[PDB]
């Protein structure tokens, strides 16, 4: 019942709803830009941050983190508490 | 946007097939080489005839998407405005040089 309600948009004199729904964007569309800096001085990090390499890496200290994050079980020994938490150390590190 | 630094309206034409080829089939052309389809058909339809080397966005997108379904031959251009005008929401005036 709420479908057939929303059914009565009767706009199909010569376009369907595909084309009242694809060439709508046409109408409200602007393109944004990458904001490239200059002085290349600056341009040598920024060459070296956005790159496939770079977030794969980045995106996998995640993936590490949360598995550190999720290994503190109950009564956990001295040494592991300990060894987790200068590795949370490493990883603030990293992110920092 | 890839060969275009700023939103400045029309863009360099020197790169469009390159830019083209990077598209997927559905909206690009096919994978074969551009000199037989992309090539003629860069031509093949309307253009608004700008500079050489202005071309802006909301006319190359919009060709691409009346090119995609419902193409018309030539002579009734004129047609699609008064669809858009008839059919299509509010114009805001942004039409008038999209209906060359």
């Amino acid at each position: 019942t709420f479908q057939e309600q929303g059914e009565k948009e009767y706009k199909n004199c010569e376009l369907d709803k595909n084309q009242r729904q694809c060439v709508e964007y046409a109408l409200k569309a602007r393109p944004l830009r990458r904001y490239i800096p200059k002085n290349p001085y600056q341009y040598k990090f920024w060459y070296v941050v956005n790159s496939s390499p770079f977030e794969y890496m980045m995106f996998v200290l995640i993936m590490l983190n949360t598995l550190c994050l999720a290994m503190q079980h109950y009564e956990q020994s001295k040494m592991f508490n300990d060894a987790m938490d200068i590795l949370n150390m490493v990883f603030t590190g990293v992110f920092t | 946007s890839e060969y275009d630094p700023e939103a400045k309206g029309r863009i360099k034409h020197l790169d469009v097939v390159t830019l083209l080829r990077r598209i997927q089939p559905p909206l690009g052309f096919g994978k074969l080489c551009p000199h037989r389809v992309a090539c003629k058909r860069l031509v093949a339809m309307n253009m608004p005839l700008n500079s050489d080397g202005t071309v802006m966005f909301n006319a190359t997108l919009f060709a691409l998407v009346r090119t995609a379904l419902k193409i018309k031959t030539e002579g009734n251009l004129e047609q699609a405005n008064e669809e858009l005008r008839a059919v299509i929401k509010k114009i805001w005036k942004k039409t008038s040089m999209k209906l060359l």
